[PDB]
């Protein structure tokens, strides 16, 4: 292969690779996250460009383990190699500490992977950002992980197309003390906020993370939150 | 191939490695870092850069890592790069730990991590680590102590310095202020508040720690939100006078 | 399109082209012709052998090569290349008896070679074959078989074939013939002619003609066609000329 | 260690005792040996108890990487077959003899996997120490499509054969009913030994220990 | 320009810019000639010398008892092939107990040679050889070149103005065959002088010759041993 | 469009965020000059592709775009030919193997991502190039019924109620959503609308050796080649 | 174990006991020992359970993948090659007999030994441990032109012969007939099984 | 045996709200004691401490192994470990060496971060864990442990009854081991405090 690396300092300092990827990233379909009380919501817009495609046959919310969720805005198949080396990190842990990996362990462990593409050789680094929701220690966790490798903690926050729109009506729109239920309705808001269209069950997908692990919302359930919006 | 090689391990005309000056130039534009020796113990001062009100702070630091039970260190550069460099720093520490039965000098560990980084520099064909560090400790033979490595794998040891933004600003108005030898905690704290006032003021955009010596066993600790509050008015009252 | 799309094998061009391959299928074009026809009992080989200088030997450069004891293998292109493939084409059907323990299927050497020919049409690392060649077989079971494979690492299978400079002009004569409904010794004497007609006089020196078969008539076996019927055939294809 | 399965007309039913022995002393009288692999498949270990614990550790992992991956409840052929795989690639070094046990879209089905590699699809098995003692009870008795009350019934007593007829087991008798509907793992389900009753008085009374250092650490 | 670079670099005419770059060395080493007869294969070489003083250097080299070669281009990769071939021939000889057929050698050497034609960063031999060898289809001489193409010829040259001696081979070629030993070499002596300039002619210094056949194992003639065979040349 | 640096000549990001040469390797797709459609009904699964035999001179039944993966799977490439071969041994091996470590047969939609990820790693090293190639999978699972997978030189993959890939993809995806939009999805009404969209989108009316159909059943999921006279049987229906 | 091959004009028939051991202990008393390697290729299970399955596996894999290949069912000599050349490259290490039988298009019916790696056709073929007391009962009851019938009740026949005398088999008697049509699957019961002198 | 080339014994036992841990304190080589001050138990945390039998060079490496394993977990993690995960950390670290394993068979005795909930458990030398709600023994005296364990342990035992029982069941145990004793240790692990003792015990 290419021993040598694909991204280097610019001479202003940048490492502009990193900076095209999170390009990528902010010209890809919106994700939100918000971190309510008692849970964690993902949501995103999973509108495809016809009719003939099977909107049930792919997932943007992917599971990782029982109690860990996640959501990206970016490169689909760069997306898919993280989400197969997140599960297997989450596995290796299990298997040693017999424990749910921590979501701040996961999000770590992940993001090295992430920051590796940006100075192994002959590789380019990843096209994506991903939002990493969890619940352990009693507490739910939600994290960003971006191309460079560097991890975030937020309360609430949004990636790709409008994401600086979104960011600051999560920020004036809800706070602390947020229900999960509260939280689904201002996720789903969040998204109708960019949503070119009529959003249907079938076009936005949702996850959900609480004292009863991680897993994604029905279409069944997603339409009767859209029922109140 | 050879059109698609960056050459990040080669000399320029002027004998200058310019991937590692490149890195420099990174940790400029990475938050004010700085460090203060005293005869009491050492301390870390960092301007903090995840300064949004939708962060949910889990971590009990943004750019301060504990590497040793005598060590800690803060970071000015790429934060991914700095995470492969502190978790390499815990190894480094582990094994001298697991081989002597004693913890790590000081010196010893800051060495062992500018000779990866030189690494980089002389062989490979990658790029550098964009981070600059600034080590505090204690060990049995130099106690209280203070370092500095940049990218290029080179370090020094201080009783002052600063890294990130606006450093050199930051190091003549150290220039000025510090009182070698007659330096406490106490002291050198109202210092650190003193220069990131003039280099950047809420409690939420700072971020101190210190390492002193209690009962034989030393004591690292991240300052409270408050208790830098109480540290920042206690200036604010000083400048207006 | 001399703008740096066109240095790699790893390197597609604005318009979705790899001219590495495209330049190494040149490479095919500009050498002499060869043929191979596929008949109602067998499959036969037929080369334009340009003779380069009175000094080399007759016989020197041989542009048919025996795969297997039932294969064959026509070439044009650029014979250092043509015969490394020869050289794995060999070792794949050598490999195949020692797996199952009988003859490779032409089809499935076709395919075996064609893909490490594939192979080299993807990276910075290595080049293309500059070389097109074909694989001829007969056997009961399998009847007659004759297969085509390119720089690209295109195989496909053909009833009449040609390859290099006057591949066109070599195809619209074997187009006349029948022979779906021909035999070997038959269909010998026409691939000379064909040679004999897309062969340049003028703008090219004197000519050897190679002629190969592997039909009913051989029991399967792929050997150079006798002296007494090569003769033969070279003076029906001279006497066809005038 | 008596380990036993049976698959009856709704299902599959796990058996296993308790006992852990590391050579004729009893070192713990209630040890899990039913682990499970996937919501619907469960796995009985007997043997080297490590080698037990991390054989079914190491695949119960695998198979929520592979139901994560082909968004599908696990099929106990898999199970069987990357067990196999990674206990003949260590030719019987590897000392785990497993009863799986589980309920996918093809049925219930009940496997015997032994250290080798080798392995068996079966109406009815038993491994262990007292292997025998629970395959005379199953050979005995069973007849296809039980009833789940008659097949728990035969299970309990082929598990506790082999508790009062092995040394190697004992305690009490775990099992794991596994349906259509998922898995109901009944732990101490029986328990052939009755409370163990005791007129303990030893008791010593503070200071009759004697004591020639003491150090007391606050926290 | 950009095609120039690289083996690995296919030009837009279908042309390997490095492979004719490499066979310009062949052509710019000193002019040797191969011939055979019905028993003999014969090596005639010009050696160049760097100055008076220097030493004209060795054309011909000895591969096996059966097999001997003549060099035109890097002398470096000439030792690379020569040890290639002395090895393959000893591999032989150890497993089989018998010479190595001279045509079984050269296509080793057009395989080993192709390999670094296709790989990038490598580069072809720049070396052309002639050789002469001897076995159960009596003599043969080969030609191989920086290009892992080899020719079977009846007479050959390589070389700075082997031009002049192609041209004398081809014109006496119908006599080669029938010719003695001392014939054949006279031969491969003339077309070597064809080269040679107006004012120079043929030496017991600057000529080496190498004979193989029926009877004879390969045997180099350097300076008073290629006296008998330059005291039967006559003209031009 | 901005470009800077190799961003067009190998997989590393442009300034915009876009992979060029991944964009190019879609454009290679339509260099073979061939259209693909595939339909999914309500009990079957069907493919059609163009049959371009120029010179009587090739053994037609040599000269194929549908490939057998399993016996239950089948497959319809375009694009560049000896990479469409390459992606197809792959498959056949990514099949073979799945079953050896599992015991089962590989679902549709496993082996389309299989073989989606591979086709990334293209998209991320750079001393390869992606295939210049488009695979669709079809095949009928135990418990979701006929499937209908496609993947992209880009990695991208996903499952279909119909879809198409060359050089009137655009045209054959129009066509296609009419009609769903409007039936009975039966094997007759499955593999005409197939037949009738590349018909109207390349303005041919077919022959029985233009076109090649491949279809997988319920009643019958071994992937099957139609003969001429079966192509014949809908074609002649089709005009009526 | 007692294993057995016929070959007929159109196909072969194979059989086996169903006895699984481990020392004197019955581990599996209804084991079918006939695995399929392809549609109308099958091979007998003899020796150690491990090795042979393991053996089974790979062997059905590489078989899989070269029939699709060669787009046509594997050829039953390349089945026993595939079989033979495992056998033969890891002997050191097996400890299974694998017999292999099936029908071709090319050479119709046929049986093969596999024995330590080796490779040879046979009219009929027997293995494992009660082919031991059968070598006499074959060399006189085998005759050549024997129907399919005829086949399966000479390997019914020799396999009870051997289930009788062999500690190491026993059970019920597996059958199996591949012929071009396709592949019949029959099982003789402990109580159905044909009887001769037992004393 | 290999176990018994250095001998000594290691034992724990639960409490209602407390746990205690014990070792020998003999170093010997066969027949012929070395040192009468060998460490057997050590502290991973503030309330949980590992006692290890058998040979004193695996004894020393895998506590040693296992605190560079530990100090980087607490590191990455940002807290104390809990008692169940560092078995599960000793199990994984004892199983890599499955096939030339350590001769040591480890004891755990911590309390649970919820400030409260003893856990006792052993493992044994390729690491297959083992938790208990009474006891765990390991020395070259398991037999006579047992015995005395059996015996004398009771349910919810106050920190000073646990003391007692504990001091009892190791001194007279070792007492009938030739290759154990030169002394006793013993801690009482409370949410509170920790109390160490030595025990006056026989020394031949
Ligand atoms: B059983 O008696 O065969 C038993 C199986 C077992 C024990 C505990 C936990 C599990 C979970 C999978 C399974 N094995 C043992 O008791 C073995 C010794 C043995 C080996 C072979 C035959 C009989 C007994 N004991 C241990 O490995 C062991 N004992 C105590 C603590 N750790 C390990
Ligand atoms: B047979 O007796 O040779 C039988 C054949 C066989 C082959 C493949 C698969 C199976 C069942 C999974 C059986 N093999 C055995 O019965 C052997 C013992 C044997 C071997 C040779 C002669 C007599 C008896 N069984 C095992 O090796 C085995 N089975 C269960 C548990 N451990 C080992
Ligand atoms: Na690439």
């Amino acid at each position: 292969g290419y021993s040598f690396s694909l991204t280097t300092f610019s001479p202003s300092g940048k490492l502009v690779q990193i900076e095209y990827a999170l390009a990528a990233v902010a010209g890809g379909a919106p994700s939100v996250g918000i971190k309510a009380a008692n849970g964690v919501v993902l949501a995103t817009e999973k509108k495809q460009k016809s009719i003939l495609y099977d909107e049930r046959s792919v997932h943007k919310v992917e599971p990782i383990t029982k109690h860990i969720g996640l959501v990206y805005s970016g490169m689909g198949p760069d997306y898919r190699v993280l989400v197969h080396r997140a599960r297997k990190l989450a596995q290796q842990y299990y298997l040693v500490y017999q424990e749910p990996i921590p979501t701040a362990q996961l999000v770590q462990r992940v993001a090295s992977v992430m920051q590796e593409y940006t100075q192994s050789g002959g590789v380019r680094p990843f096209g994506v950002s991903l939002l990493i929701c969890g619940w352990n220690e009693g507490r739910p966790y939600l994290f960003q992980s971006d191309p460079s490798g560097a991890y975030f903690a937020w309360k609430a926050t949004a990636m790709g197309k409008n994401y600086v729109n979104g960011k600051t009506f999560l920020e004036k729109r809800y706070n602390e003390d947020l229900e999960l239920e509260d939280a689904i309705h201002t996720a789903i808001l969040t998204l109708k906020e960019s949503f070119e269209g009529q959003m249907t069950e079938d076009n936005i997908e949702v996850g959900i993370c609480n004292e009863a692990g991680f897993r994604r919302l029905t279409p069944t359930e997603v339409k009767d939150y859209l029922a109140a919006i | 191939s050879r059109r698609y090689d960056s050459r990040t391990t080669i000399f320029s005309p002027e004998g200058r490695l310019y991937q590692v000056e490149y890195a420099m130039e990174a940790i400029g534009h990475a938050g004010t870092c700085l460090g203060i020796l005293a005869n009491d113990g050492v301390l870390l001062a960092a301007e903090r850069r995840n300064i949004h009100k939708l962060l949910d702070e889990v971590f009990f630091s943004e750019k301060i890592y504990k590497l040793n039970e005598d060590m800690a260190c803060s970071v000015a550069g790429i934060t991914s790069d700095a995470n492969v460099l502190t978790n390499e720093l815990r190894l480094i520490a582990q094994r001298y730990l697991l081989q002597y039965q004693e913890p790590i000098p000081c010196e010893q560990l800051v060495t062992a991590l500018c000779d990866i980084k030189q690494a980089y520099t002389q062989f490979g064909g990658k790029r550098p680590f964009g981070v600059s560090l600034l080590y505090i400790g204690w060990d049995k033979h130099y106690g209280f102590q203070l370092y500095q490595s940049d990218p290029s794998g080179n370090y020094g040891g201080w009783k002052a310095t600063c890294i990130g933004n606006n450093s050199a600003a930051a190091v003549s108005m150290l220039k000025q202020d510090y009182k070698e030898g007659e330096m406490t905690l106490k002291s050198a704290l109202a210092l650190a508040i003193k220069v990131l006032n003039k280099t950047m003021l809420s409690a939420e955009k700072v971020e101190i720690a210190t390492l002193t010596r209690e009962n034989g066993k030393t004591v690292i600790r991240v300052l409270k939100q408050k208790e830098v509050e109480q540290l920042i008015k206690k200036h604010e009252e000083e400048e207006a006078k | 399109i001399g703008t740096g799309y066109d240095l790699s094998a790893s390197t597609f061009s604005p318009d979705g082209r790899v001219f590495q391959v495209e330049y190494a299928m040149k490479a095919v074009e500009n050498s002499s012709t060869a043929i191979g026809i596929r008949c109602k009992d067998g499959v036969v080989f037929g080369v334009e052998k340009l003779v380069l200088s009175k000094l080399y030997e007759e016989g020197s450069n041989k542009r048919l090569f025996n795969v297997d004891r039932h294969v064959g293998m026509a070439v044009a292109g650029l014979l250092a290349d043509a015969r490394s493939l020869a050289d794995i084409a060999r070792e794949e059907a050598s490999n195949f008896r020692s797996n199952f323990g009988y003859n490779i299927p032409l089809k499935h050497l076709a395919d075996r070679v064609a893909m490490y020919v594939h192979a080299y049409t993807l990276y910075s690392a290595v080049r293309p074959f500059g070389c097109s060649f074909m694989l001829g077989s007969y056997s009961v079971n399998d009847g007659a078989q004759l297969y085509m494979i390119d720089p690209s690492g295109v195989s496909y299978g053909y009833w009449g074939c040609a390859i290099g400079k006057a591949r066109q002009a070599a195809k619209t004569e074997i187009e006349k013939l029948q022979m779906k409904e021909m035999t070997c010794r038959d269909i010998v004497k026409e691939v000379a002619k064909i040679i004999y007609i897309v062969h340049d006089e003028v703008k090219d020196k004197a000519f050897e003609l190679e002629l190969s078969w592997v039909g009913e008539l051989t029991n399967g076996r792929h050997e150079i066609v006798p002296k007494d019927i090569r003769e033969e055939a070279e003076k029906y294809a001279k006497e066809s000329l005038k | 260690t008596t380990i036993a399965g049976l698959v009856f007309q709704d299902g599959v039913i796990l058996g296993a005792d308790t006992r852990a022995t590391n050579d004729s002393v009893v070192a713990d009288k209630s040890c899990e040996k039913i682990h499970f692999i996937a919501p619907k498949i469960y796995c009985c270990g007997a043997g080297v108890a490590a080698d037990a614990e991390m054989t079914t550790r190491m695949v119960a992992s695998k198979m929520e990487l592979h139901a994560l991956s082909t968004g599908r409840e696990p099929r106990v052929a898999t199970v069987t077959r990357i067990l196999r795989q990674t206990l003949f690639r260590y030719q019987g070094h590897v000392g785990a003899s497993l009863i799986v046990g589980g309920v996918d879209l093809t049925g219930p089905q009940l496997y015997g996997v032994h250290p080798h590699g080798s392995y068996s699809r079966l109406p009815f098995t038993a491994l262990g120490s007292g292997q025998d003692a629970a395959l005379a009870v199953l050979e005995d008795r069973f007849q296809p499509n039980m009833t789940l009350e008659a097949a728990q019934g035969l299970l309990v007593e082929a598990v506790t054969a082999g508790i009062l007829g092995d040394l190697g087991s004992g305690g009490n008798v775990d099992a794991c009913v596994i349906t259509k509907t998922g898995a109901k793992l009944l732990r101490t389900l029986s328990s052939p030994t009755e409370p163990v009753k005791r007129s303990g008085r030893y008791h010593f009374v503070p200071g009759t220990t004697a004591v020639l250092t003491q150090t007391v650490k606050p926290l | 320009n950009q095609y120039d670079n690289d083996v690995t670099v296919w030009s837009p005419q279908g042309r390997i810019h490095q492979i004719e770059y490499a066979m310009e060395a062949v052509k710019q080493g000193s002019a040797t000639v191969g011939l055979k007869s019905k028993t003999h294969a014969v090596l005639v070489a010009l050696k160049r010398a760097q100055s008076e003083l220097a030493a004209h250097q060795k054309k011909i080299l000895h591969v096996d008892n059966h097999i001997g070669i003549s060099i035109a281009g890097l002398t470096a990769d000439a030792r690379l092939l020569c040890n290639f071939m002395r090895q393959e021939c000893l591999d032989s000889r150890f497993v089989f107990d018998r010479p190595l057929p001279v045509s079984r050698l050269v296509s080793l050497i057009g395989s080993k040679t192709q390999i670094p034609t296709q790989r990038y960063g490598r580069r072809p031999y720049g070396v052309g050889l002639l050789i002469a060898g001897y076995d159960d289809m009596g003599p043969h001489i080969f030609q191989t070149c920086p290009s892992a193409n080899y020719f079977d010829c009846r007479a050959m040259s390589i070389g700075a103005r082997s031009q002049s001696a192609r041209t004398y081979l081809e014109r006496h070629m119908s006599e080669f065959m029938e010719c003695n030993l001392n014939e054949l070499v006279k031969h491969g002596l003339r077309a070597l002088r064809e080269t040679l300039p107006a004012e120079q002619d043929l030496t017991t210094k600057n000529v080496s010759i190498g004979i193989v056949g029926k009877d004879l194992e390969f045997t180099i003639y350097d300076d008073d041993d290629v006296s008998p065979f330059l005291e039967g040349l006559e003209e031009r | 469009g901005s470009s800077a640096g190799f961003d067009r000549h190998i997989t590393i990001f442009s300034p915009e965020g876009r992979l060029y040469q991944v964009e190019y390797a879609f454009k290679a797709i339509n260099q073979g000059g061939l259209t693909s459609v595939a339909v999914r009904g309500k009990d079957c699964a069907v493919i059609v592709t163009q049959k371009k035999v120029p010179d009587k001179l090739l053994d037609s039944s040599t000269v194929t775009h549908l490939f057998k993966i399993t016996e239950n799977i089948g497959c319809v490439m375009t694009g560049m030919t000896a990479d469409s071969r390459s992606q197809v041994q792959r498959a056949r091996y990514e099949a073979a193997n799945w079953k050896y470590k599992y015991g089962y047969e590989i679902p549709v939609d496993m082996l389309c991502k299989r073989i989606a990820d591979i086709s990334q790693v293209y998209t991320q090293n750079a001393e390869m190039r992606p295939l210049g190639c488009c695979m669709i999978l079809i095949g009928i699972d135990e418990e979701q019924g006929p499937q209908v997978y496609k993947c992209d030189p880009a990695g991208y993959y996903c499952g279909f109620k119909a879809t198409a890939a060359g050089v009137k993809q655009t045209e054959s995806t129009s066509f296609l959503e009419k009609k769903v939009k409007k039936f009975d999805w039966t094997f007759e009404q499955t593999v005409e609308t197939a037949i009738t969209c590349l018909s109207t989108v390349l303005s041919i009316d077919f022959k029985p050796s233009e076109i090649e159909v491949g279809v997988v059943t319920v009643e019958n999921p071994k992937f099957r080649i139609l003969t001429e006279a079966e192509i014949d049987a809908h074609l002649v229906a089709l005009a009526e | 174990t007692t294993i057995m091959a016929v070959e007929f004009d159109g196909g072969v028939v194979m059989g086996s006991d169903s006895r699984v051991s481990a020392g004197e202990a019955v581990v599996n008393r209804v084991f079918d020992k006939l695995s399929p390697l392809h549609e109308r290729i099958y091979c007998a299970l003899s020796g150690s359970a491990a090795d042979a399955q393991a053996v089974a596996d790979m062997a059905a894999y590489q078989l899989e993948l070269h029939g699709i290949e060669l787009e046509e069912p594997p050829l039953v000599l390349a089945a026993a090659n595939v079989v033979r050349n495992i056998s033969y490259k890891y002997r050191e290490d097996l400890s299974a007999h694998l017999m292999v039988a099936g029908w071709d298009q090319r050479e119709g019916g046929q049986v093969y030994g596999t024995l330590g790696g080796m490779l040879t056709r046979q009219p009929f073929a027997i293995g494992g441990s009660g082919s031991t007391f059968i070598y006499g009962y074959v060399d006189a009851a085998y005759k050549p032109g024997m129907s399919p019938e005829e086949c399966r009740r000479f390997t019914t026949d020799a396999i009870a012969l051997a289930m009788s005398r062999d500690g190491s088999s026993g059970g019920v008697i597996y059958l199996v007939t591949i012929t071009a049509a396709g592949v019949d699957h029959r099982v003789i019961l402990g109580n159905e099984l044909p009887k001769f002198y037992d004393e | 045996s290999i176990m018994s080339y250095n001998g000594g014994a290691v034992m724990a036992m639960k409490g209602k709200n407390c746990v205690a841990i014990a070792a020998d304190r003999r170093f010997g080589i066969q027949a012929q004691m070395v040192t009468t001050d060998f460490q057997k138990i050590f502290p991973m945390g503030d309330r949980l401490y590992i006692g290890l039998a058998g040979l004193a060079t695996d004894v020393q490496t895998v506590a040693q192994r296992l605190k560079f394993r530990l100090n980087l977990y607490e590191l990455k993690e940002g807290r104390q470990i809990k008692p169940y995960t560092l078995m599960s950390m000793v199990a994984n670290l004892l199983y890599e060496k499955r096939f030339g394993p350590y001769y040591t068979e480890p004891v755990i005795a911590g309390l649970d971060p919820k400030t409260f909930k003893p856990f006792i458990c052993s493992l044994d030398l390729i690491g297959c864990p083992m938790v208990t709600d009474d006891f765990v023994v390991s020395g070259t005296c398991a037999e006579q442990m047992y015995g005395m364990c059996e015996s004398l342990w009771e349910p919810n035992m106050d920190p000073d009854h646990l003391f007692e029982t504990i001091s009892q069941a190791m001194l007279n145990a070792v007492d009938r081991d030739a290759v154990s004793g030169m002394g006793v240790i013993v801690h009482i692990i409370e949410k509170d405090k920790i109390t160490t003792r030595t025990l006056k015990a026989r020394m031949d």
